[PDB]
């Protein structure tokens, strides 16, 4: 059972044979213009009015070109019946509005963490052992034609943020899951030296994107730019991304949302100018498994 | 509905025993025979009961039938710094089936091995290896034998007719005799041959509950570790 | 092993009603528990066990 | 003569060849819901009135799902004609009744040892060099609807019991073959320290099942439970089990019967309560070889 | 909100116990008050939750004009609504006779003048358990056996999602 493959000859003066000797395939040797070869990695658009449940919204990227979907029967690990709340949980929830000033270094949120106290979605999340959902994130920021500024919105799978102490991986659960308030990036790294009552919080540096990588490369993640001269809003459609078909929503945050001011806010000649940014997130294709008594995580 | 594509390939009895388990550490010496503290040849009664791990795995079942792959890992060292050095050693491992003459000296006639299978290993070479078929006189190996080899008859004295409980010639496979073939260097050398045993082409019958307390001898006796279980509250998760 | 990330959950038993016996009957009784695997059960990565050890 | 087999590929970036180089196959490398995959290992039932010879009995397991059978001509080691007593030996013999109390730790017996003095079966056993037989074991224990208690009856092939001394395998033939009286399990291990006149007897600890294994796992052996609230009796059909097609009945005991109180006996409010347990064993498909003068083993 | 139910009443006792329970599922089970004021039972007392309430052997009038209890006074032989208890068998029902059976299962469909209504305002069904034959045992005047209710809503469907309702309590 010999495999006769062809070689690619370079310097000329053409087939090579390979035979597998082991039953386990892990023992085998390795076999080896503007158009984007990886069209799915260049933030493909949905190519209006988005209605989910009883919520309606009137610049849309699909992360990795993959729309949210339910678990295939071929890839279902759990065996118990899945709860699908449907319109009850799959609807747009509006988080607390943040304020963009000339001095803002950026904001961040975690999903599903930011929606843990959002109507029936939070109830289903805390009542079940396993949960899964994609998202539609709508960032809203409007300003006059005389305002200038640009925001970069990034959806990062496994958005791990650096700590603030010499102790590695020391950020406690409460500070890593702030909820809908989220957190803010910082312009510099400040080390927490309070060995008695350590803050045990993140210290996400903006130009390091909070994880030791240059912010300029954050555009490799699914992203959208809100340039105030052009558009008001940004829509990101995030499919469920994980190494598992379904996981624990309380333990693990599948996505992170980062908003960084790429161009600082400015207006006329008023040094005092602030415009709100409003996030509206709708979970999509929710499904839960493992119903039992409700989880009540520790707070503060 | 879920598509359940998970196989039990690694839990087959073949995969369960598809490993080389160490059953023997045989110690031999290369030294002047005038020395009395040095053992120039070693005899090991072939068995899997000198160690516990493979024994416990095998005793999950009452009867077994398999071929056996034996691997020999040989290590050696100087026992002294002075008295010079040594040249590469050659080891003879002679299988003595029950009945064949047993060497009494490291260099007697028995090492001619005209009929006994013998394995000559050169130090520094890859570990030696041989295969053996199923060689039981019964139709399967008996991991347990609830009986005696002798039946004491009425009339004969208490000394006669006595045999150990559970001992039979079903497990009499002979021994291994090990020696260094080289003549002694002016310095004493000590070697250890580790024997690794792998059952292959395995079949087993009559599963048993595994050993729960420390093994005590070749039988099923127990003496010391008779409280294997820890304390845990009835209503404590 | 005992691992938080792959913990399996909890099992418990409770009185739904109470146990009722008539007169001349033992008021205390015993229950026994058995555990087995279903036919969809599999294991991976054979390893040495900690339930047997050999001193010396 | 190459063997081209298929690999099961896991991590993808598929056939492997094997050739045997030695004449001896021992030199070859290894080739590799409620429904019970091993139906025969889960104590299958006979799915009334059992009549054998002139004996009749009015919860039945077949050990390993294998009914007793005669030696096949394909698997006959001895060459002399086999004696088959038939109804003369294949009949139900009732052993001495034992007493189950609140303090009993259990009872054990060996087969064919327990039937060595049973009519013509014992005569045939002691007159022949080789003997073979299966068994039907009927354990009988009846009590009122106001009694509570459970017995576990186990048929163990090669039921080797631990000794009582520091000397290994020191139990003498007389103590290992008590006959129809059998022996009793103990609640603790007592070491025999009489170096002058050692008892040379077993010390079977109940929770160790007399062989260093936890009693809870004894259910892997063929077994039946007599729960006093449910059933009176237990029937075990044991085929001949051995590494040989036929062996010496005087030297070797093929089966062992163990009865352990899984739930202690109790009744109303009488602390003094005892109920009998009666064993009735019928050998089945008996066949003997090697007729000569009768064997008379040493006793006491 | 809308839903049917499966109600499983559980009550087990020895063969030497005697007694019978009548389990009735009543659509629009309205219970009489305890005051001269008509229809004066307040929302909190009319919706006790899983603890429910108990029938009484006699009607006691609440005369506390300062702090009225505003609670029901369901008389057992009047079935709590001015009807003779013997006729309660016209409602869907099941008898747990201790000599015969341990439990009773009632499968209740959604019953109402509307296809769907407010679950907080309106209770579609009422469950009544009355001792038809008094409990008795051997010669112990002190004997008690538990009754356990297990209810599964069925074919649930809800409409009109908004912020959560938090009704007043106590
Ligand atoms: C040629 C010299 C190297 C040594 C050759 C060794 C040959 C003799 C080894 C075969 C004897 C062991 C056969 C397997 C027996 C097992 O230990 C147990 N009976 C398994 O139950």
């Amino acid at each position: 059972g010999a495999q006769v493959s062809s070689q690619k000859v370079g310097a000329h003066e053409i087939n090579y044979t390979t035979i597998n000797y082991y039953r386990d395939s892990a023992s085998n040797a390795a076999s080896k213009d503007f158009a984007q070869d990886p069209s799915k990695f260049t933030e493909p658009v949905k190519d209006m009015q988005l209605t989910l449940g009883n919520s309606t919204i009137t610049n849309s990227v699909v992360a990795y070109g993959r729309w949210p979907e339910y678990i295939k029967d071929s890839e279902a690990n759990p065996v118990d019946q899945p709860t699908e709340p449907a319109v009850a949980a799959c609807r747009f929830y509006t988080l607390d509005t943040v304020t963009w000033r000339k001095e803002s270094r950026g904001w961040w949120w975690k999903l599903p963490d930011a929606l843990k106290d959002m109507g029936l979605f939070g109830q289903n999340m805390f009542y079940h052992y396993l949960g899964r959902a994609g998202y539609t994130v709508h960032v809203q920021c409007n300003a006059s034609k005389f305002h200038q500024g640009a925001l970069g919105v990034f959806a990062v799978p496994e958005m791990c943020l650096a700590g603030d102490s010499t102790t590695h991986m020391f950020t406690k659960y409460e500070n890593a899951n702030p909820g809908e308030k989220g957190g803010e990036f910082k312009g510099s790294f400040t080390l927490d030296t309070n060995a008695t009552n350590p803050a045990r919080n993140f210290c996400p540096v903006d130009y390091l994107f909070g994880s030791g990588v240059l912010a300029g490369n954050a555009f490799v993640y699914p992203h959208q730019i809100i340039n105030l001269r052009t558009n008001n809003c940004a829509t990101l459609v995030l499919p469920y991304v994980n190494s598992l078909s379904i996981d624990s929503m309380t333990k693990h945050n599948n996505w992170g949302i980062a908003i960084l001011p790429l161009a600082p806010l400015d207006f006329a000649t008023e040094s005092s100018t602030e415009i709100p940014i409003t996030l509206t997130i709708a979970p999509m294709c929710c499904e839960f498994n493992g119903l039992r008594n409700i989880t009540v995580p520790r707070t503060q | 509905h879920v598509i359940q594509k998970r196989t039990r390939s690694e839990s087959t009895v073949e995969s369960f025993f598809a490993r080389g388990a160490c059953v023997a550490i045989i110690e031999v010496d290369n030294d002047a025979p005038t020395k009395r503290a040095s053992k120039l040849f070693s005899i090991w009664k072939i068995t899997y009961k000198d160690t516990v791990q493979l024994r416990r795995k095998l005793e999950f079942f009452t009867y077994s039938r398999f071929d056996m792959e034996l691997t020999f890992v040989v290590t050696s060292n100087y026992t002294d710094a002075n008295n010079g050095h040594a040249l590469n050693q050659v080891y003879q491992i002679m299988y003595i089936p029950p009945g064949a003459p047993i060497p009494g000296k490291w260099n007697d006639y028995t090492w001619q091995t005209s009929s006994n299978p013998s394995l000559f290993y050169t130090y520094g070479a890859p570990p030696a290896r041989i295969s053996v078929p199923y060689v039981g006189i019964a139709n399967a190996y008996s991991h347990f034998y609830d009986g005696f080899a002798k039946v004491p008859l009425a009339g004969q004295a208490s000394t006669e007719g006595d045999s150990l409980y559970g001992a039979a010639s079903l497990n009499d496979f002979g021994s291994l005799a090990v020696r260094v073939v080289n003549d002694h260097n002016p310095t004493k050398l000590t070697s250890k041959i580790r024997v690794y045993m792998k059952p292959k082409h395995v079949r087993v019958w009559c599963p048993r509950p595994p050993r729960a307390v420390p093994y005590y001898g070749p039988g099923v006796d127990y003496k010391d570790g008779l409280a294997p279980l820890p304390e845990k509250g009835l209503t404590t998760y | 092993i005992n691992d938080s990330f792959t913990e399996g959950g909890y099992i418990s038993m409770f009185y739904q009603t109470r146990v009722v016996v008539p007169l001349s009957t033992p008021r205390k009784m015993d229950i026994l528990g058995f555990v087995s695997a279903c036919n969809d059960f599999s294991v991976r990565l054979l390893r040495d066990t900690t339930h047997i050890s050999q001193e010396a």
